[PDB]
């Protein structure tokens, strides 16, 4: 969120500014907000846009700005807490089995808009399933992966 | 009978012919069986006599002691035609073969 006044201004109440005769300064923008317009000068002005002419030289230096190490991308992190990790997440897979189980058990006819009223208790069934599963297979595939792509090449 | 493991009364069964000979297909048959016990034998096995291999199959010692050369080799020692050992370490490479095996998830699933 930006402005950039341009002096508004008030001295003549049968004139605006000396330019009226383009609408990209004038309708091409959002129209100020209420408030700005209460509490500020109602002659309102200007047009904030970053119309730098996007340099490309600083652009591809910035870039990311997560990058990481390339030895460090090839990291394994550990096994030991892939295995607790993964045993965590079975029995929350467990118990949302559960939640599943009695949700589609109960098949109410009550009509979905009316099921949408009463969700808001802690039932969550299939409101989770992705959340944990592509995260194991995240974690899984990819503990896969760098387990193979350091092998034929080392010794 | 050449699905069954038994190899030998089909000879006897070729001493019967209700044909003319039914022998110009048995020459394959001999040329058949030369060949299956050779390939059954060249596994890993424990040095059978002269005598098993020579008469036991065919040939009554015309050239068994050359046709032994002249299939694999296996060379002679004291009396024993010992099978070499032959079994495969299973190299722990699987890179190549399986790394599309490793990639069953995204180049099947897109995400």
């Amino acid at each position: 969120v930006i402005d950039a006044f341009r002096l508004i201004n008030a001295n003549m109440m049968v004139l605006g500014h000396e330019p009226r005769q383009t609408t990209s300064n004038l309708g091409h923008l959002n129209k100020p907000s209420i408030q700005a317009l209460i509490h500020g000068l109602n002659r309102h002005y200007y047009s904030i846009t970053i119309n730098y002419r996007k340099n490309e030289l600083e652009q591809k230096m910035l870039l990311n700005l997560h990058k990481k190490s390339w030895m460090e991308g090839l990291t394994l992190q550990d096994y030991s807490e892939h295995c607790k990790h993964n045993e965590s997440v079975v029995k929350e897979m467990l118990e949302l089995a559960k939640n599943y189980n009695k949700a589609v058990e109960e098949e109410d006819k009550m009509t979905p808009e009316q099921l949408a009223i009463k969700n808001v208790g802690k039932q969550d069934p299939k409101r989770h399933l992705e959340e944990h599963v592509d995260v194991l297979m995240t974690s899984n595939i990819v503990q896969c992966l760098a387990a193979m792509l350091d092998t034929v090449v080392f010794k | 009978y050449l699905m069954e493991g038994s190899y030998n009364k089909v000879f006897l069964a070729k001493g019967n012919i209700p044909a003319e000979s039914y022998t110009f297909f048995i020459d394959i048959l001999l040329d058949t069986i030369r060949d299956e016990i050779a390939g059954c034998i060249e596994k890993a096995y424990e040095k059978i006599l002269f005598t098993e291999a020579t008469r036991i199959l065919f040939f009554n010692t015309p050239k068994k002691m050359t046709d032994y050369a002249k299939k694999r080799g296996w060379v002679l020692g004291p009396n024993n035609y010992y099978s070499f050992a032959s079994q495969q370490q299973k190299p722990e490479d699987t890179t190549i073969p399986s790394t599309e095996l490793a990639k069953q998830v995204i180049e099947y699933a897109r995400q």
